[PDB]
């Protein structure tokens, strides 16, 4: 049956433009019509190593959409499972031994990859490994992305904000270079610049893309902003003060904006988008967020069912 | 004086008439520098029309006079506006706003670690107009700033 | 359908004396016969901001008896949506599109007020917002008032305590008046008095009341004898020990009581309530929590409930 | 009233008129409820002797009609304030300012730990008029104050 | 022999008129002609279990200033004494083996006493015992009144802010209660009212004093205007508000006083005393800190040597 | 009355070339002929609000080697001053009432020259200041230049290590920009640059300056190796590896070094200094630390004694 049947979903380089595609196409599905017991008798395990509220809350939900029962911890204060020389290898030997599947947030890298080498049968679901993946906001992204503008080919996506150390922005780029056509804006801090080896994929692929000093030079290219936070302490108090000013997204700026332009943003946004914006036919976060939850279920679904019956 | 007031604002015996002052700044300067705080009879005109300039403003302040510094001040909000001194019925006396050493008090500062935010500290802010702008550099964090940056927040 | 229907149960001022009496007709209903899956499919976000582990299990107890499903946090720890400008609006605009109603319980006033402006269709419900209101509370004590004095009319209620700053005896209070033929009895601290405003309220009813000193006074006109804790915090720990004893309640001073008399308290009793009392037929905090449950979902019912079928 | 001294016009074509507002209270209408906003000759006075009282500030809005809303938030500032409809260079409407019933966005909460402060919120207090003073209630907090308070917050 | 001589000062009350002049007229002479050498080859224990920075180095610096050395601690971080359960007798015991003289504050009422039943030989001064004492503050709250108004008898005193729960004025008024004809101005909100036994002592002696509505109805028969702190917390933040601006003086207020008017304020301030009242000639207590180690001295100075040549 | 004289020493920006000899000069002597008593019957406070144990221990010592008394604090858990909201600028105004100096080393920056506006006539000595500035270290880190270089002018200086964020190389450079034809050489990753405005600043005064990839490119035209250490933190830590290697000195780094070479680090050091470099003549930082005594001595002596007789 299904090709992510009885998958492990780490990372998005691991997942084919189809794969991308067939979550895609059932996520819209249980967006249509919602299938409530799917899995029902199903137990997950919600392992929140680093707290993620937003994720942990949006992934519970979407256990629960679809009639699946929940057990699991957050912030690994309560998780005495924190001795002197307690394991990942080790809890994760244990977890496989009472659950259906794991979903996993950790504050390093590779730890949802390691998770799998001892999870045994049961399929490991990384919502977000330290510096390094998190499918899941990616297959957000691409679902919201592809919902609004109609497809995943051809456009114009303008990232803007942290793009040296956002771990999402990263991954939306990886899968957006997996489609054909489309045309990167990079616009950010020096300090905070997107890394060479993006770029350099980027190259391979024969991929167009451009670096931007500010969003006025591509507000009128734009189908797709993307916006990210700029993690002030990365920065000098004082830096941060030329820089903020600089990459903050006013709705003064949307004057431009072509009609179906959506400005995106993973959330929390604090000082990069005013609430001005909030109330533009352009702004899309909060959308973005909702959809958390039928990319969510359509990975669930496909990855613990066997046929994808909608 | 043309003063052509066949209906729009007055013009006194004594005073300072703050004039060519560009659009909405107007509101700012009486904002910053307090013009509202006295027993005098100020007298503003908002938007008033002037076809070189589109719309000026104009604040009449009768019997008062600013300084040299209380003038200088108002180059970085209505660089171009004619301070003029009037003390018998006819101009004693126009003003350019020139360029100032310093900015106190009405500036605040965009490094937020500046001690400044949180005590009893007028800001004070030592000017040098350096190429396409003007840098400001804090009495306190001695961090230099874009006057545009100092300005926005 | 039903008047309570998708309403924003917030503040009991905005509850009329009709709403608590549907509530509390319904309550009496599933209390008799259990409807188990009442919410099936429904998803209820128990946001406790402020833990109220005594509320929390309360409340996701009674979303569980109609068979709802559960997500949620407790304690702002976790919760790292606690970010530097992470705003509450910004969190219930999220969670809004993710839930079908929201239980929750924040250290500051109006927390569930604004709530509501951000969450869209979704209703929310305040389990307690700082030093205002906390509706459920006041819900489960009129009804236990109602099922032991056999109605909420004419009533010689005796509150004793903390009078100053005790969020639930005000709304107590602010519900009984608006009932008829109600008497009030208000024994504390001058140190901890009820609220001028509250009292002025009360004239304005032409509501008949009276300060005391010591419970001794009261003890035979009373039906309802409501206890609360003395917060030792906001005194000093000698004036304490002056003003300690005098409002203790102690089994002997039962022997007044008329048979009906019934002792209430919000829980936790510390020292206001000797272990003498709990014996006694009077006594009645553990009774008042346990219809805590039937308060609760009545009030879910009917929130989430268009047709009250029961 | 319009400023016809000696010998002297600046009467309005069309707008409103804000007359009687008590000295010093003037440039707080103007920014509390942001009369600068706009795009319109505004003419304002600043201490200008009437028989009703020798100061008082005078604003006009050329070209803008208060909303019976707008006229009513000068109740808590300028009540014995008068407001004139002008049309065709007269009168063609006079209106007081009565006390409102919520006084929206330009007040502040007192209660510190109060939702509204941290939050994208706009105040909104219930008015209520009493004994000694008018009481305002937050629509957030639902605490009452005396307006006293709430003012001077 | 001087009076003062290896006594512990424990207590206000425990000193007469006749010693708080002896401490008033010595601090005189030491703010005149210092004795640098005076204490050589003394070392008095500092030892702050309530970590009092304020207090603390304004009694060192008081040490220091008489050639005495030092050593000692503060907190109970700083400290590892008494962890599991090693006793105040104990430690003192212990202490009061090395040291010649033991300054000591402490949370708890009663402890600068109970360290004078284990000390030995060996003085115990005591910087402040909770909701107690703390004579060193008093003592330089003397000096600086007698200083400025040239007298201790006969003076208009207004004490405003928290009166109840200030241990530092009912200190002050019981020392002034030893001095002839002083009239006593009591401002202060419901709430923090100057609790009775006081009230009942100045009665008792044949002492004026009144309840004022405002510190304005006063400021011309006012010789000094001591005023405290309300820390909200003592108030509900909403509570706060509504009287806060009664007790909050600004120099519009001062316009009416006394040439010799002068304001004292133990410190910190926060709101009660505007920072324009600084530039304002009766503003005195940062002054009136500075006498705090005029006092100190004469204190130590007495209590430490056997005849005080000066 | 000698220049610095009952001045506060606050910024380096503050010192002119001749201040700066003059503080080196003062020095020289101390180091040679020792002066005990100098300030004896002296009080300084030496006030931590940033922990900075190795500053704070060389200013104390500095402070015993002359004589002086010394009252202070560490930390904000050691320090009970400016809990709820007391300001700093009453702070001072109570402290500079009773010490003679003040040292104070505070978070955040300008704090070191608030304070010199409420100290009255007492002397304030920046230990610190955030970002801002640091002049005593400096001043110490040029007389081990002077001293071991035999002088300030015409020198070669490698400033290696995180450039950016380092307020002790800004502060070097620009003193050393006060004397005649300095070159500099500025050896830091791509993310760690010597910050434009300095570079500016450089430029404008005539003085040379590069960019070199590695240290070992000019090992021999160096006098003085400034290092510095990279705080991991403003890296990811797997792009701290990378670049890492090329920042870090080794004995063997040292093979084409001049005779006088000496290798400075203003400490602590963690990998960028080999400890076979201890061993290597060139290892100069611990002297460097030794002479931060005599540099902050002769500081402490011309700004409280009028003249100094040396
Ligand atoms: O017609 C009127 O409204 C009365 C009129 N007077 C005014 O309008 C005076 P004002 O300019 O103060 O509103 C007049 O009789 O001249
Ligand atoms: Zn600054
Ligand atoms: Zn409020």
């Amino acid at each position: 049956a299904n090709p992510l049947y009885q998958k492990h979903i780490i990372s998005i380089n691991d997942l084919s433009r189809d794969d991308l595609n067939l979550v895609l196409a059932t996520a819209a599905k249980l967006k249509a019509n919602p299938q409530p017991e799917l899995l029902k008798h199903k137990v997950i395990a919600s392992c929140f190593f680093e707290a993620s509220t937003r994720t942990r809350l949006s992934f519970e939900t979407s256990m629960h959409r679809l009639g699946a029962s929940v057990v699991g911890f957050s912030d690994s204060a309560n998780t005495s499972l924190g001795k002197k020389g307690e394991t990942l290898a080790d809890t994760i030997s244990v977890i496989s031994t009472y659950v259906d599947a794991i979903v996993m947030a950790h504050p390093q890298e590779g730890a949802a990859r390691l998770a799998t080498e001892f999870s045994g049968n049961v399929p490991v679901l990384n919502a977000g490994d330290g510096s390094n993946q998190h499918p899941t906001q990616t297959l957000l992204d691409l679902f919201t992305i592809q919902e609004t503008q109609g497809r995943l080919d051809n456009l114009h996506v303008a990232m803007v904000g942290d793009l040296k150390y956002g771990r999402t922005v990263h991954s939306l780029t990886q899968a957006l270079a997996k489609f054909d056509g489309n045309r990167f804006y990079f616009i950010a801090p020096d300090a905070l610049a997107m890394p060479q080896y993006i770029l350099d994929m980027l190259d391979e692929k024969g991929i167009a893309w451009s670096l931007h000093s500010s969003i006025e030079e591509v507000m009128a290219e734009v189908d797709i902003l993307y916006m990210t936070r700029v993690q002030k302490e990365r920065l000098d108090p004082s830096e941060y003060a030329n820089v903020k000013a600089q990459f903050v997204l006013r709705a003064s700026d949307l004057h431009n904006a072509k009609a179906n332009m959506k400005v995106l943003h993973p959330l929390p946004r604090v000082d990069e988008i005013a609430t001005d914006v909030d109330k533009t036919p352009h702004a899309w976060y909060f959308q973005q967020a909702g959809n958390g939850i039928f990319a969510r279920q359509a990975l669930l679904a496909l990855v613990l069912n066997r046929d994808l019956v909608l | 004086m043309t003063h052509d007031n066949k209906l729009q604002v007055e013009a006194i015996k004594r005073g300072t008439v703050i004039d060519h002052i560009p659009a909405q700044i107007g509101f700012k300067l009486l904002s910053l520098f307090k013009l509202t705080e006295t027993d005098q009879r100020i007298t503003i005109g908002l938007n008033l029309p002037s076809g070189e300039m589109g719309r000026k403003d104009l604040i009449k302040i009768e019997n008062t006079f600013l300084s040299e510094d209380q003038v200088d001040q108002l180059a970085l909000y209505a660089p171009q506006a004619t301070v003029n001194r009037i003390d018998n019925y006819e101009v004693v006396g126009k003003s350019r706003p020139s360029l100032p050493e310093r900015i106190d008090n009405v500036l605040v500062c965009p490094n937020s670690n500046c001690i400044s935010h949180a005590e009893p500290v007028s800001s004070s802010f030592a000017v040098r107009k350096r190429a396409n702008d003007i840098a400001l550099k804090c009495k306190y964090c001695e961090k230099e700033f874009s006057h545009n940056v100092v300005l926005a927040n």
